[PDB]
């Protein structure tokens, strides 16, 4: 390979490189965002479904 | 004059009408919190895959 060859290919993979270990580094801080915060769609614990309440009115009246 | 009312009769759920307001917040409610910020887009391939290590897929 000439070396004009083998230059530009290496610029190829470091643009690669550079541009996941970015996404790595702003992954491990989005995730430390959400679990402190619980506003994303990760760390997303369920709460009860309030389609199960029964709106009905009730036997008696205070409820 | 008057009738005794027949077999299901009071049983029967009626209409009434009333000057009175119909309450707005009668349980007293809060505000309900806000919603988590919604997620829309078009679903595109992982920015070079996985990432994960030396995997390049
Ligand atoms: C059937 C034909 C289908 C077809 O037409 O396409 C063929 C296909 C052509 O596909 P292509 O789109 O033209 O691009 C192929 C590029 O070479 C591939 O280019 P690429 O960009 O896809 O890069 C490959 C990529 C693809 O993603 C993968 O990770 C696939 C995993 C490949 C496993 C290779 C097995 C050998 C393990 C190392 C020895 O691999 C990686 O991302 C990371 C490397 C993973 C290698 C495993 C090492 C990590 C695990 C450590 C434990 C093993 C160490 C020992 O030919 C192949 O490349 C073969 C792939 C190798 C696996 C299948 C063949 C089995 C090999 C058995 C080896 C046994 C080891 C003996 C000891």
């Amino acid at each position: 390979d000439g070396p004009e060859k083998n230059y530009e290919r290496t610029m190829a993979i470091l643009q690669i490189e550079a541009e996941k270990a970015e996404l790595r580094l702003k992954e491990l801080e989005v995730r430390r965002l959400m679990r402190a915060r619980g506003d994303g769609p990760w760390f997303h614990y369920p709460t009860i479904d309030k389609e199960l309440i029964d709106h009905s009115p009730k036997a008696t009246p205070d409820n | 004059g008057w009738v005794r009312p027949d077999l299901g009769d009071l049983s029967k759920v009626t209409k009434v009408k009333t000057d009175r307001p119909l309450p707005e917040n009668p349980y007293h409610s809060r505000a309900r919190p806000e919603p988590n910020p919604e997620v829309e887009g078009d679903l595109k391939p992982a920015r070079h895959g996985s990432r994960l290590f030396f995997w390049t897929m």
